[PDB]
């Protein structure tokens, strides 16, 4: 379910770059698109400077995401989390490490389930996310 | 230039744009 959201979002982002991986989902896709628009107006894509490899990808994922949520959680930072995952996947497919896509997806799902789920449930669940971000 | 510097920058950028996208209203 969280895992399902993750795979849908990543597949959407991959398709936008011409790559292919074969209400909540729609809200998240749109939120991701808006997040990325805002990001590009402010900061350069630093994804490349991470040097993603199979041996280092989890550690880069884990360290960024831990730092993202260190000060706290909100729906906007959760959108950032999904967009970041998307960026890691696009870079991965770009550089012919497409097997990392399924690993990043799993890492994201596990992080959601183990670490963001308590906050999500405390703040109305994904239903509240749809109320706030739906049709946008 | 460091890996950890890159990490910290990305997370900071994500966090700031994330907060600009926070649509929640505090409870009344």
């Amino acid at each position: 379910s969280n895992r399902e959201l993750v795979v849908d979002f990543l597949s959407y982002k991959l398709s936008q770059k011409g790559y292919s991986w074969s209400a909540v989902k729609q809200a998240l896709r749109e939120a991701g698109d808006e997040f990325e628009l805002r990001y590009r107006r402010a900061f350069s894509d630093l994804t490349s400077q991470l040097h993603i490899t199979p041996g280092t990808a989890y550690q880069s994922f884990e360290q960024v995401v831990n730092e993202l949520f260190r000060d706290g959680v909100n729906w906007g930072r959760i959108v950032a989390f999904f967009s970041f995952g998307g960026a890691l996947c696009v870079e991965s497919v770009d550089k012919e490490m497409q097997v990392l896509v399924s690993r990043i997806a799993a890492w994201m799902a596990t992080y959601l389930n183990d670490h963001l789920e308590p906050w999500i449930q405390e703040n109305g669940g994904w239903d509240t996310f749809v109320e706030l971000y739906g049709n946008n | 230039e460091s890996q950890e510097d890159i990490i910290r920058n990305i997370a900071r950028h994500l966090a700031q744009v994330g907060d600009s996208m926070d649509r929640s209203i505090p409870p009344g």
